[PDB]
């Protein structure tokens, strides 16, 4: 046969060089003759190069080869709500078969230019530190960004966690679909990870794709392309999915894997000179679709760990100049009891105000200031010091134990802009530091006992009219006094 | 009609086989037509035994071997002429927008020879732009390239809006914007911008083109755009005889994509792992702007310096070429300033006597040196107190003082968003208004009066409207 | 299809022709392609001949007929080059018609041996009060020019240049110093300006420009110094004096960096190729004193090199070091501040030039080198004492200072130096303020125009100073002082 068939001339290291299937498409899926599959990334003139998707211990010289084809491709739709699958699309999670609207392949181009809307919408995350001063909106690809262990998969989470107060809503405008993408993870995290989302009630409103740590390379490096679809499906259908990439660290080194083992020219870290092209292509998926196109949306928190702070590491620098801002975190500040551990100083979110609930806006446009001023003047913390310089000294360290937060513990919009209206007016600076954990608490359920209404106004209109200010200006001082 | 086959897809890189020497030219732009539109591919090699190396233009999943290539029989091609003006053009010189086909004059190819030792002038000139920072301090030499440094938060869209404004409604150039690397999302920002702001009318005059190459296109189209771009700036030159503005956002991008392609066609990279070819690649894009006898291209180029550090190998070189700087500092805008030009950061080569007259000079330098001295005194004022000063420079940070709210300007194309007139002032009026007060002849004026103002006549006027 | 003068091209790419046949051509020949461009045969093997391509790689396609010179790489000499631009390969650009050549030296040419030299004893009068009172330049000489970018390297040449108008009108042959400007890597606009300057001034009659500019193909950037030094070699070789100016060698070392890495030559340090050093080196060992029976030519050599952040100890940088007799370091803090020319005394050596510059000079500036290397010491150490006997030191370190700032193209004749040296080495601008320094210059010069000439007279022809004519300068300073 020859056209739709192969036979293998040589296998090992995951990487199966076959002589014929001279009719197969690149990126193409194969089939082996014990059952294992692998996609053809090298069309040359003698042989075709494969890529495996299982062990090759299963593939041997002379094997027989077949085309599928098909380009590699996924199932997507709602039915895949409360999934585990892997990277393509199958069912890893033991409830049986996944029921699919259609099929869509890993890669797709991202949205023009044209059928486009300025980022106008929040992606709510619950972290008073985030919402407040690196809002993130829908459309958006806003990266966290850290060394290991310092908190970049909670703060993801923390978000998908968030997203409750809307899921359990009938308003699909509001609704935020999650899709995680554990690339390289070990299975036990992942599991780990499914049954916090169960216990917090969010598994109904997520999909899961895992391609783990002892999966075949070219698995972790389809995993991101493959949610993509699943996420895009929402998009492309006026809803609005999420979508985090944990983590584009690993995905980068498995492509690298491939490369090198295809023998591709390798640069800077050994990567292929096509690797920023890998996370461009894919991080570029994320959009706010126009009016025209169904105004629907995908919003991106890829995950990437830098090595000691160095975020000029070669991936680091490519992700950085792709998305739009960075949630910065830091071990320093985690184990000064800051947590999340954000960074403010080195932390943006690119597109800003139009992606942040007003009413928050409004109190959070000085605590930009009043924390930017006070890391100028931070050094100070060491006797005489005048009027002016101590003052800034106060509201500081208050504003920094204000944006303290506990994990999987979400606040809402209007839990949120009471306590930080306190904190940047000055409501915090007679209570001692030590006790502003506590303020928070009881503040809150103050508010709720007593002024249930005003949080109501904040929570549905989203602003703040002059009477509402006065209104929290005399509640908080009102509780304060006691 | 010329036809191939692909022997050999990698990646970006196809291989494509001829009948001999009938072999397209290395830079040719070959066509494989697919379900969508056009697969493009450019000739970067002959490997021999009839066959060629190309790098594509856009994705190659799903080529088969065998499958028919066309050879167009000269590099890519875009279209030129008044016909762009308003629309959006991708590196193959398509319409991206969705207002159907650039039905322009003619095409020219993207890879072009610079001008002439011969061809070229002979004389420094400034580029006047009507903004007073630019004009007084770090004037644009007429066909040479300004970096311009900075990002969002100190309005580098409106600098840029109002540059191609100026220049067209002062001189009559039209402008073309390349985005090389440029990010969809701000491709689709800075569109409805232009439109918000008049620079783009689909019904009335348009002042600017608009090229995209966009992140997520592939390292071959992301290195040609910048070139796709420039020739549609040169056609204005070449045949309209225009003093035309290209802008480059961002070139650092550019030299990536370079980067990105020589590591593709398996050449050796360099130092610090940026392609062999670096220098002659930026040459072959920067000596193509310049001054001529007909007119001249100016190109306003975003640059980024990695690492931050300045003798990276990518900064090291494009600054060989850059005739002048502008830099947007956050702690300029921070003051409330607009434009947000930084008066001491922002340099030009062409700051000299025998370029700029010696009036000129010598109102910009001590303009300059005043503004320093300044500087080194606000840390005095700080902790001491306003009076700790001798008596020729308690005058001078109080002559300053009202020297920096003179440098900001109201832009024409903001007016939409500020509702203030904008002003565009001429240079001998640039020069004369800060002669005037360096002598000393408003010290009496109070220092409001400086704010958002144009020529000295508008603080002559402003001034009177805050008192009577 | 003789395949003994002609060859087909088998493949080509990066630069390089892979070409069958040819079988009679030798090594370094230059070749000619069907479209017209040339290149030049690198290395020849069994079936097949690598060719170094002199244009783009576009103009060579796989089948087409490549023809042989007979001729290693070469280039039209003599002095009918002179007020003419031409690129690497000696083709004329200004767009002034066919060059008017003597002959051909070919691009790679040895450099003379231990015997044919003799020690440099002619100077090269730059016309720069800096440059000529501590780093003098001699006829045969070569010295580096050497800073960060825009710190005035350019300017310190060209003003250079500009300073043999003096020479270059008289009839005396010996004193006349014909210049060879090697623009490499620049843009091509700077250099049309730079001629246009060269013009200005008249000094474009005595010139030769050999330019392969920014965009052009490395190899001819490559190539430039070479056939450059060829150009300059004629007047050398027949007994008058040369001077070639390499504007830079950072860029061409980039140039050749490129050819070797697409090459697949093994990279080295900064990825430059193991030979870089050899590069040079052959080139500047060209700039030579012929002895006696050669006919005493000169060819003196100012290369520069651009120095990344101040950093003098990079690869590039002390190779050349190493090459040259020395070099003018131009620093980018004194550049900034304004002291132009930026010249760092203590970085900054000729290492032959005393033997060959002006006794008159010599004199005036006694010790001023290592004076000026002391005073800046000092000067640091002073930002614990308001002292005495080092505050009359600072104070004459100051004027010196202010002394030696001087303008662009305005060089200076010896006889004009020679006083404004003695006026501040023996203390009489002391007592003035510091922002008149540059007033007193050419109004002390004004007062020495139209008063004093005779000793200005003098100083010219002898180029020394008598016992006699020492005391006489120093009543005519003193007077000018007190109004
Ligand atoms: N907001 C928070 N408050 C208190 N503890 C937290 C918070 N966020 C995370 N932690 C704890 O910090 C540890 C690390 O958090 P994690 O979210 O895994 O960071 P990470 O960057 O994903 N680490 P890794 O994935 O192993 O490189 C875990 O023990 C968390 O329980
Ligand atoms: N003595 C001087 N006084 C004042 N300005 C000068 C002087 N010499 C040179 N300049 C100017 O300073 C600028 C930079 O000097 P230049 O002679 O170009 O040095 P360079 O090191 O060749 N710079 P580049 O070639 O761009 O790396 C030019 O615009 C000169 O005209
Ligand atoms: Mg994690
Ligand atoms: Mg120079």
């Amino acid at each position: 046969n020859l056209n739709e068939t192969g036979r293998v001339l040589a296998v090992g290291d995951g990487i199966a060089r076959v002589f014929g299937l001279n009719n197969i498409q690149a990126e193409e899926l194969v089939e082996f003759s014990s059952g294992v599959k692998g996609m053809a990334l090298n069309l040359e003139p003698g042989q075709v190069g494969i890529v495996l998707f299982g062990s090759d211990r299963l593939v041997k010289e002379g094997e027989l080869v077949k085309r599928t084809g098909n380009i590699v491709d996924v199932p997507v739709g709602p039915g895949l709500l409360g999934r585990v699958v892997d990277a393509l699309g199958n069912p890893i999670d033991g409830k049986g078969p996944i029921d699919a609207a259609g099929r869509s392949r890993a890669q797709v181009k991202a949205p023009g230019i044209l059928p486009r809307r300025s980022v106008h919408e929040p992606v709510q995350t619950g972290l008073k530190a985030v919402d407040a001063l690196v809002p993130i909106g829908r459309g958006q690809r806003e990266l966290i960004i850290g060394d290991r262990q310092t908190g970049k998969t909670a703060v993801a989470l923390d978000t998908i966690l968030n997203q409750k107060r809307w899921n359990n809503g009938s308003d699909e405008s509001k609704k935020l679909y999650c899709v995680y993408v554990a690339v390289g993870q070990k299975r036990s995290t992942v599991a780990q990870l499914v049954q916090t989302l169960e216990q917090h009630d969010a598994m109904k409103y997520s999909i899961i794709v895992a391609a783990t740590a002892s999966e075949a390379a070219p698995l972790q490096y389809l995993a991101p392309f493959t949610a993509a679809s699943i996420g895009e499906w929402f998009r492309d259908n006026g809803k609005h999915a999420l979508i985090v990439y944990d983590d584009l660290s690993k995905q980068a080194v498995a492509y690298r894997q491939l490369s090198l083992l295809l023998r591709r020219p390798p640069g800077r870290e050994a990567y292929p000179g096509d690797v920023f092209y890998l996370h461009s292509r894919l991080l570029e998926r994320a959009a706010k679709l126009s009016e025209k196109e169904g105004s629907g949306s995908l919003t991106a928190l890829p995950v990437i760990e830098t090595q000691g702070g160095d975020v000029s590491a070669y991936i680091p620098t490519n992700v950085i100049s792709i998305t739009d801002g960075q949630i910065f975190l830091e071990a320093e500040l985690f184990y000064k009891g800051i947590r999340p551990a954000i960074n403010v100083g080195l932390s943006v979110s690119r597109v800003g105000s139009a992606a942040q609930v007003k009413a928050l806006k409004q109190v959070a446009g000085s605590l930009k200031l009043f924390l930017a001023q006070y890391r100028e003047v931070a050094a100070f913390a060491q006797s005489d010091l005048d009027a002016s310089t101590k003052q800034t000294l106060v509201r500081g360290e208050r504003l920094t134990q204000l944006l303290k937060q506990n994990q999987y513990s979400p606040l809402a919009t209007e839990e949120q802009v009471p306590l930080i209206y306190a904190g940047v007016n000055g409501h915090l600076d007679g209570i001692e530091l030590s006790r502003i954990g506590e303020f928070e608490s009881s503040f809150l359920s103050y508010l709720k006992s007593n002024h249930n209404e005003l949080l109501t106004e904040i929570r549905e209109k989203g602003e703040l009219s002059k009477e509402l200010l006065a209104s929290l200006k005399s509640a908080t001082e009102s509780f304060v006094a006691t | 009609p010329i036809t191939g086959k692909v022997t050999a897809v990698i990646g970006a890189i196809v291989d494509v086989h001829f009948e001999q020497s009938e072999l397209p030219a290395i830079l040719n732009a070959l066509e494989i037509k697919t379900p969508q539109g056009k697969l493009v591919l450019e000739v970067a090699q002959h490997l021999g035994e009839n066959t060629v190396r190309t790098i594509a233009m856009d994705g190659t999943e799903g080529l088969v071997r065998g499958e028919k290539v066309l050879d167009t029989g000269g590099p890519i091609s875009v279209p030129v002429g008044r016909e762009t003006l308003g629309r959006i053009i991708n590196v193959i010189g398509e319409p991206i927008d969705e207002r159907g086909p650039i039905k322009s004059k003619l095409r020219k190819p993207i890879h072009a020879d610079p001008p002439s030792f011969a061809e070229q002038s002979t004389s420094a000139e400034i580029l006047e732009t009507g903004i007073k920072v630019v004009d007084l301090l770090a004037p644009y030499a007429r066909g040479g390239k300004i970096g311009l440094f900075g990002g969002a938060g100190v309005g580098k869209t409106v600098f840029i809006q109002e540059l191609i404004n100026n220049i067209a409604k002062a001189h009559g150039g039209f402008s073309v914007f390349t985005g090389v690397g440029e990010r969809t999302r701000e491709g689709n920002d800075l569109y409805r911008e232009m439109k918000e702001t008049g620079v783009i009318n689909l019904e009335g005059e348009s002042k600017v083109a608009l090229v995209f190459g966009q992140m997520n296109e592939p390292p071959g189209a992301r290195a040609r755009v910048a070139l796709t771009g420039l020739t549609i700036a040169e056609y204005f030159r070449d045949e309209e005889g225009q003093d035309v503005l290209l802008f480059i956002d961002n070139i650092f991008r550019f030299t990536q994509a370079g980067s990105e392609v020589s590591a593709l066609l398996g050449r050796i990279p360099s130092a610090v792992g940026y392609q062999p070819t670096l220098a002659t690649d930026m040459g072959l894009l920067q000596e193509r702007i310049t001054t001529t006898k007909k007119g001249s291209v100016t190109s306003v180029q975003a640059v980024y310096v990695p690492a931050d550090d300045l003798t990276d190998p990518a900064p090291a070189t494009t600054f060989a070429h850059l005739d002048a700087t502008t830099v947007l500092s956050r702690g300029i805008s921070e003051l409330g300033i607009y434009p947000a030009v930084d008066p001491l950061d922002s340099k030009s080569r062409l700051l000299d006597a025998a370029v700029v007259g010696q009036e000129h000079y010598d109102v910009a330098s001590k303009v300059q040196e005043t503004l320093q001295t300044y500087k080194s005194l606000q840390d005095i004022i700080a902790i001491l107190g306003m009076d700790e000063l001798s008596e020729q420079d308690k005058l001078t940070v109080e002559r300053a003082r009202k020297i920096q709210r003179f440098l900001s300007q109201p832009f024409a194309v903001a007016e939409v968003f500020t509702g203030i007139p904008g002003k565009l002032v001429r240079l001998k009026d640039t020069v004369a208004s800060f002669k005037a007060v360096l002598e000393g002849k408003y010290d009496n004026i109070p220092e409001h009066a400086f704010y958002m103002v144009g020529g000295i006549e508008d603080v002559v006027a402003k001034a009177e409207k805050l008192a009577a």
